[PDB]
RNA sequence: AGGACCGAACCGACUAAUGUCGAAAAAUUAGCGGAUGACUUGUGGCUGGGGGUGAAAGGCCAAUCAAACCGGGAGAUAGCU
RNA sequence: ACACAGGUGGUCAGGUAGAGAAUACCAAGGCGCUUGAGAGAACUCGGGUGAAGGAACUAGGCAAAAUGGUGCCGUAACUUC
RNA sequence: AAUUCCUUGUCGGGUAAGUUCCGACCUGCACGAAUGGCGUAAUGAUGGCCAGGCUGUCUCCACCCGAGACUCAGUGAAAU
RNA sequence: CGAUGUCGGCUCAUCACAUCCUGGGGCUGAAGUAGGUCCCAAGGGUAUGGCUGUUCGCCAUUUAAAGUGGUACGCGAGCUGGGUUUAGAACGUCGUGAGACAGUUCGGUCCCUAUCUGCCGUGGGCGCUGGAGAACUGAGGGGGGCUGCUCCUAGUACGAGAGGACCGGAGUGGACGCAUCACUGGUGUUCGGGUUGUCAUGCCAAUGGCACUGCCCGGUAGCUAAAUGCGGAAGAGAUAAGUGCUGAAAGCAUCUAAGCACGAAACUUGCCCCGAGAUGAGUUCUCCCUGACCCUUUAAGGGUCCUGAAGGAACGUUGAAGACGACGACGUUGAUAGGCCGGGUGUGUAAGCGCAGCGAUGCGUUGAGCUAACCGGUACUAAUGAACCGUGAGGCUUAACCU
C-alpha cells in the first residue's frame, strides 16, 4: 500500500518481558492530508500526493498557498507522493494516520542520510590505508592507483574517489515495525533509519516479502 | 646565471 | 605538473568568466541620518537603525 | 566533521584562545565596548555574558571564580560592584554586537561589541 | 575478539597453560573467534606431564574473553583474560576433565555440554 | 525529546535503589536453561555507573573461582530482577577502573558508614 | 691512572621523517657517536697541478678534481649532429 | 646572490629545583620571528589518545611504543682476571 | 663458510609451518697458514638469527589537537 | 638512445573465459555418498601465515573455492626500494696486472605546485518560447547479486553392510555492503578532578600561567567500530546447454522442417539510487502580470512615461548542510543563533567557615561546587523599514469546437 511522512524523533529501546531490549527508531508520524490525487485519465498514473506538519503563513508562498487551498487543507512542511496499488482509493482533503500501519510487519524507511561532506576514499569506499611507517612518503590515505597504463589510457567511469558523502536518499528495507501508537501519533521502528534526528522519514510497507 | 645545476640523475635503465 | 601547449586567450577569458566582482546590490538609508551603509552594518558616522550607537 | 559542534577554534590553539578571550572579556568590561573581529565578538559573547551572569551574585567564591576566569582584580571589581547590579535584571543578553564595516589592514569583518546599558 | 597470534590460557586441567591461536575457524577471511568459537591452536606451554604436549596443534573452544559477550537485553560479561578448552582435533570432546574459571550461557549447545558441566559458574 | 521522554519514563522500572561507585550490590538477575526461570546472583563491587534515565547501566566487578569477571547491567532491563547493596564503599572516584589491576589486599575498598 | 665510563658545551653524522621550483646548491626535527684525546678550536704560516696533501675514498686542493682555475696556442680538430 | 631555519672565535653568566653550563619555570635584559582575516572538507605535515589482539606488519620491529633517577639487596656463562 | 655452483645438500635444534639462523657432517664446483690459518674476553650508530617486554607496524582503522590545503583582502612566482 | 623507469610487494583495479566455487545439464567402468569426463554458464565470490628480495615454489592451517590469463606479463608525475642496474669494501675464481664474474657478500639521494584528456564530486550561465513556486513521469544510467553449517524431511530413498541422499522447508553464521548511535566501547587539548616543578596574583588561603593537554584519572555532545539494525531475494519474461510433445520431409524413425512445451547465479525485469541539457529539454497542480504614447523600412522593431506582480536574489541569525558555491531553517506577526532559566550529564563532597588533631590531614556544612557541544523553555542580544532583480497577458501556421 501507500506509506506515511514522518519525522525522525531519536532513537531509544523498548525492554521486553522476556528479556530482550529492542533498539527502535521513533517516527512522529501526525495526519498526513492528501493534497492531490493523480489518476491515469489526467495525469498518466496513480498517486496520491500527501503533506504534513505546519508551515508559517509567511514561508508559504501564493503558488503553495493556492495548491493547498484547492485541496482545502493547512500548508505543511513540503509535498511527498505515493503510488497507488490498485486496490485502493483516496479523496482529496483525507487524512491517513499511523493507523495505516497497525497490521504491516515490516516497513521500508526511506531519508536523507547525515552528511559527511567531503570524504576521503578511505571513509567513503572503505579503501584500504597504505602503510603508515616503512618508507612511505605523503601516501597514508591516498587512494593508490586510479588506472593501468596506455593501453586504457584512462581512467574508467564509475572510478571509487574521494568526494561527497552522505547527504542522500537511503533506504533501509525490511524494518520490523515494533509498535504503532496512534494517539501519540508514533511509529517504533526496529533498528536505524538514515539521517539525523528531526528529519523527514518516507515509511511505506515493505516492499519484499 | 652563472650557476647552472646538475640535473638530477636520471633512472638507471641498466 | 606542466602544460604540453601554452593556453589561448579564449580559454584564459573563458576561465575568467567566474572572476567579476558582483557589486553591492542596495545600499540602506538611515532612519534618522539618511546615511548610505550597509545592510546590518552601522553608518559612517555612527548610525545603526536610526540612533547614534558608537560616536564616532 | 563538525556536526553539532560548538566553539570557533579562530586559528589558534587552545592556550592562545583561552587568554586572548580572557585578555578582551577584561577589556569589554573596563571599556564597555570594543571593536574586534565579528567572528571574535560572536565568541566573546559566550566568555562575557557567562561573567556577568556570575557577578548578578556576589559571594567570596563567586569573586574568586570571576578572577580564575579574569585574571584582574580591577576587572572583578567592575563586576560585581557595577555591572551585576546593573544587569541585576537582564534575562541574559548584555553585549550587543554592532557590525562595523572591514579593516583596512587585511579586509577583515569589524565588529564592535558593547554592554547594553553604555547609553550615558 | 580472538584472532591469529592471540595468546590465551587454558581453562581446563589438559596440561597446557599457554596457547596461540592459529586459526580462527569457520568461514573464508573469518577475523575473530567470540565465546563459543572453534579455533586452532599450538601449545606454546605446557607442564611437564600433562595430556597435551608444547607443539601440539589441536583446537580449542573459547570460554572467556576480555571483549566479552552482550546479552540481549545489552548487557555485557567481561572476564579479565582470554582462556580456551582444549578440544581433541577429529572429535571436539575436551581433553581435560576439569574446568576453571567460569563459562558463558553462550556455551550452552549440544557439543559443550561437558564443559558447561565441568564449569564451576554459569 | 518530550516523546522519547515520555516513552522511557513508562519503561523505567522504580525500584531501583541508591549506590554508588564502591558499593558491594548483589544482583540478582533472570537465567534461563530453557523451560525453568531462575535467579542467579552476581555479588561485586561497582566499579562504574552510567545515569542515563531507561538507558542507565552499572558494572560489577566480581572475582570468580580465579578469573576476574566484570558485569555490565543495564538498570532498568527486565532481566535484572534485584539490586541490593551489602556494602557501602568509601572511594572518592566516579568509576574504579584502578580497580582491574589490584588484587587481594591492594583492591579492598573502605567501608563508607556515612 | 686510563686513546677508562655516563653525560652537556664542543666536534661529528648512524636511523627515520620532512624538505627536494627547499627556510638551505647538504638543512631541519626527533633520536644517535666521541666527548682528556690518535681530541677540538682561534690566529698566523708552509706544501701547488702530473704537482701538493691524503689513518687511502681516487678523497681533498675556494659549491670545480681519474689531473684545479685563469689567460693564451685557439677559429685545436670534429669522416659526427 | 636574500632582512636566507645554515656557519661564525672569545668574555660575563642571577633565583627555585637539580649532580649539573642538562632540564623546567623565572630575574636582569630582550623579544612575539614584516602578510593578515575566516572556515573547520579530502589529503599532507607535526602531535595526543585508543576497545580486543600484540610483529599477525615488513626486506627488516623501519617507525613508534617501551626502559629510564638515587640508595640498598642481588647478579650467570665466559674471561685476556 | 663474507668462499659451496649443484643447493633450499644432509642430519639435528629452534617454528604449526624456517631458501634465513645455530650445531654437526664433508661430496672444499672453487679454504688454508703473515696478500696469514684457526680461535678469541672486551669492544662495534657493524652483518645475520632468536626471545621477553612494548606497542596503531599490523588486523583496521577511529577520534582529537595544531600547521597547510579551502574562502576573503594584499603581494605575487616557476618549470613548460 | 635531444631517455618510453626497469623485479617483487603495497594501493587501486579492469577485462577475457580456455570456469576454481556457486548455478544448469549429457555420459559414466553413475546403487547412495563421493567422484571422473564433457557441454552451458563470467552474476557474485575466489585465504591467512612460516621461508625466501623474490615471481615461482615448499610447508602449516583454513575455505564453497583458494581459477587461468590480458591490461607497458596493469598500476613509481600513486607508495616502497629488499632484488636488479654506478661509485666503497671483501671472499672464491680468473688475470702478470689494471681489473673481471647470469659468482657471492656487507653498504649505497626514488624529483615534479596538474595546462589538456580522463575520472570523482560540486557550482555558475544559458536553454527548454510570458514569468514563477512545487510535485512528478520516466528515456536512460549506476549499485546490488557470494556463500557455509545445523536441523526437519530421514536415517528415509539407495545399499549386503559400511555409509547415506535428491527434491522441498527452517534456523543460525562467515565475508561484503548500506545506515545509525539506542546499547557496548574509542575519542572527547571546549567538562570536572588529582598531582609534580616553578613563576605570578602583596602575603596566608585560594587561584592562574608555563612545563607535550606538564603528567595523569574520568568524561558530555558530536564523530565513530569492535557496537546494532537491515540487505543479497522471491517472482516474472526470454533463453543457454539439455530434455521433450506432436510431426513430416524419408509410409518407419525423428525435439524441427510447420507447430507447441520445459529449461541456469548469465540476459530483460523485479530491489535500491541518480535521472527531462531525455536540445526528443516531457507531465500535473498552483500563483502572478490584462497601462498609455512617439517614431521609423508599420518590424517577433525601437524609445519615453507610468507601472513592478508572483517570485527571486541580496543582506542578517544560522544548520546533524557544507572546501567554496550549493542545500535546509529562520528574520520581530520571530525560538534562527547567542545569552538566560530549569533539567540532564559528567566530575566528584568547591570555597568560606567551624570542629578534631602538634601537624600533615580528617570531619561537618555537602553528593557540595562546577559543568562544552545535550534536552525543555525563554525575545534579553542580534536577525531594520527598505532598497534591488523579475513586468505589464505572452509569435506564426494549421487543425478541431462556440460566434
Ligand atoms: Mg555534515
Ligand atoms: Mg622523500
Ligand atoms: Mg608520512
Ligand atoms: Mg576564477
Ligand atoms: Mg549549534
Ligand atoms: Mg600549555
Ligand atoms: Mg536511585
Ligand atoms: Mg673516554
Ligand atoms: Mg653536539
Ligand atoms: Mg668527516
Ligand atoms: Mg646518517
Ligand atoms: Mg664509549
Ligand atoms: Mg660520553
Ligand atoms: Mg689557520
Ligand atoms: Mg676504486
Ligand atoms: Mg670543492
Ligand atoms: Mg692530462
Ligand atoms: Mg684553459
Ligand atoms: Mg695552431
Ligand atoms: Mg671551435
Ligand atoms: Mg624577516
Ligand atoms: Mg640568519
Ligand atoms: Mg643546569
Ligand atoms: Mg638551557
Ligand atoms: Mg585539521
Ligand atoms: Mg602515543
Ligand atoms: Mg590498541
Ligand atoms: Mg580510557
Ligand atoms: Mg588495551
Ligand atoms: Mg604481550
Ligand atoms: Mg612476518
Ligand atoms: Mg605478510
Ligand atoms: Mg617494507
Ligand atoms: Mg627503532
Ligand atoms: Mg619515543
Ligand atoms: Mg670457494
Ligand atoms: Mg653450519
Ligand atoms: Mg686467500
Ligand atoms: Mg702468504
Ligand atoms: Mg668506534
Ligand atoms: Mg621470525
Ligand atoms: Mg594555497
Ligand atoms: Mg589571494
Ligand atoms: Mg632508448
Ligand atoms: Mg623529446
Ligand atoms: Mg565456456
Ligand atoms: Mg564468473
Ligand atoms: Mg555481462
Ligand atoms: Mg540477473
Ligand atoms: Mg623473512
Ligand atoms: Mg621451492
Ligand atoms: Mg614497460
Ligand atoms: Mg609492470
Ligand atoms: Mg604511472
Ligand atoms: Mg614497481
Ligand atoms: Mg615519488
Ligand atoms: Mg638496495
Ligand atoms: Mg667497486
Ligand atoms: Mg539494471
Ligand atoms: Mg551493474
Ligand atoms: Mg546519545
Ligand atoms: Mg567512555
Ligand atoms: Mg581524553
Ligand atoms: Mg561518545
Ligand atoms: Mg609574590
Ligand atoms: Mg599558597
Ligand atoms: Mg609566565
Ligand atoms: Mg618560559
Ligand atoms: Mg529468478
Ligand atoms: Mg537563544
Ligand atoms: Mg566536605
Ligand atoms: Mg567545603
Ligand atoms: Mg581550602
Ligand atoms: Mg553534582
Ligand atoms: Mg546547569
Ligand atoms: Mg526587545
Amino acid at each position: 500500500m501507500i506509506g506515511l511522512v514522518g519525522k525522525k524523533v531519536g532513537m531509544t529501546r523498548i525492554f521486553t518481558e522476556d528479556g530482550v531490549s529492542i533498539p527502535v527508531t521513533v517516527i512522529e508520524v501526525e495526519a498526513n492530508r492528501v493534497t492531490q490525487v493523480k489518476d491515469l485519465a489526467n495525469d498518466g498514473y496513480r498517486a496520491i500526493q500527501v503533506t504534513t506538519g505546519a508551515k508559517k503563513a509567511n514561508r508559504v508562498t501564493k503558488p503553495e498557498a493556492g495548491h493547498f487551498a484547492k485541496a482545502g487543507v493547512e500548508a505543511g512542511r513540503g509535498l511527498w507522493e505515493f503510488r497507488l496499488a490498485e486496490g485502493e482509493e483516496f479523496t482529496v482533503g483525507q487524512s491517513i494516520s499511523v493507523e495505516l500501519f497497525a497490521d504491516v510487519k515490516k516497513v521500508d524507511v526511506t531519508g536523507t542520510s547525515k552528511g559527511k561532506g567531503f570524504a576521503g576514499t578511505v571513509k567513503r569506499w572503505n579503501f584500504r590505508t597504505q602503510d603508515a611507517t616503512h618508507g612511505n612518503s605523503l601516501s597514508h590515505r591516498v587512494p593508490g592507483s586510479i588506472g593501468q597504463n596506455q593501453t586504457p589510457g584512462k581512467v574508467f567511469k564509475g572510478k571509487k574517489m574521494a568526494g561527497q558523502m552522505g547527504n542522500e536518499r537511503v533506504t533501509v528495507q525490511s524494518l520490523d515495525v515494533v509498535r504503532v501508537d496512534a494517539e501519540r501519533n508514533l511509529l517504533l521502528v526496529k533498528g536505524a533509519v538514515p539521517g539525523a534526528t528531526g528529519s523527514d522519514l518516507i515509511v511505506k510497507p515493505a516492499v519484499k516479502a | 646565471p652563472v650557476y647552472i645545476p646538475r640535473p638530477r640523475p636520471p633512472h638507471p635503465r641498466l | 605538473a606542466v602544460q604540453q601547449n601554452k593556453p589561448t586567450r579564449s580559454k584564459r577569458g573563458m576561465r575568467r568568466s567566474h572572476d567579476a566582482l558582483t557589486a553591492v546590490t542596495s545600499l540602506s538609508v538611515d532612519k534618522t541620518s539618511g546615511e548610505k551603509h550597509l545592510r546590518h552594518h552601522i553608518t559612517a558616522d555612527g548610525y545603526y537603525r536610526g540612533r547614534k550607537v558608537i560616536a564616532k | 566533521m563538525r556536526h553539532r559542534k560548538s566553539g570557533r577554534q579562530l586559528n589558534r590553539n587552545s592556550s592562545h584562545r583561552q587568554a586572548m578571550f580572557r585578555n578582551m572579556a577584561g577589556s569589554l568590561v573596563r571599556h564597555e565596548i570594543i571593536k574586534t573581529t565579528l567572528p571574535k565578538a560572536k565568541e566573546l559573547r559566550r566568555v562575557v555574558e557567562p561573567l556577568i551572569t556570575l557577578a548578578k551574585t556576589d559571594s567570596v567564591a563567586n569573586r574568586r571564580l570571576a578572577f580564575a576566569r579574569t585574571r584582574d582584580n580591577e576587572i572583578v571589581a567592575k563586576l560585581f560592584n557595577e555591572l551585576g547590579p546593573r544587569f541585576a535584571s537582564r534575562a541574559g543578553g548584555y553585549t550587543r554586537i554592532l557590525k562595523c564595516g572591514f579593516r583596512a589592514g587585511d579586509n577583515a569583518p569589524m565588529a564592535y561589541i558593547e554592554l547594553v546599558d553604555r547609553s550615558e | 575478539m580472538i584472532q591469529e597470534q592471540t595468546m590465551l590460557n587454558v581453562a581446563d586441567n589438559s596440561g597446557a597453560r599457554r596457547v596461540m591461536c592459529i586459526k580462527v575457524l569457520g568461514g573464508s577471511h573469518r577475523r575473530y573467534a567470540g565465546v563459543g568459537d572453534i579455533i586452532k591452536i599450538t601449545i606454546k606451554e605446557a607442564i611437564p606431564r600433562g595430556k597435551v604436549k608444547k607443539g601440539d596443534v589441536l583446537k580449542a573452544v573459547v570460554v572467556r574473553t576480555k571483549k566479552g559477550v552482550r546479552r540481549p537485553d545489552g548487557s555485557v560479561i567481561r572476564f579479565d583474560g582470554n582462556a580456551c578448552v582444549l578440544l581433541n582435533n577429529n572429535s571436539e570432546q575436551p581433553i581435560g576433565t576439569r574446568i576453571f574459571g567460569p563459562v558463558t550461557r553462550e556455551l550452552r549447545s549440544e557439543k559443550f555440554m561437558k564443559i558447561i558441566s565441568l564449569a564451576p559458574e554459569v | 525529546s518530550n516523546i522519547i521522554k515520555q516513552l522511557e519514563q513508562e519503561q523505567m522500572k522504580q525500584d531501583v535503589p541508591s549506590f554508588r561507585p564502591g558499593d558491594t550490590v548483589e544482583v540478582k538477575v533472570w537465567v534461563v536453561e530453557g523451560s525453568k526461570k531462575r535467579l542467579q546472583a552476581f555479588e561485586g563491587v561497582v566499579i562504574a555507573i552510567r545515569n542515563r534515565g531507561l538507558h542507565s547501566a552499572f558494572t560489577v566487578r566480581k572475582i570468580s573461582n580465579g578469573e576476574g569477571v566484570e558485569r555490565v547491567f543495564q538498570t532498568h532491563s527486565p532481566v535484572v530482577d534485584s539490586i541490593s547493596v551489602k556494602r557501602r564503599g568509601a572511594v572518592r572516584k566516579a568509576k574504579l577502573y584502578y580497580l582491574r589491576e589490584r588484587t587481594g589486599k591492594a583492591a579492598r575498598i573502605k567501608e563508607r558508614l556515612n
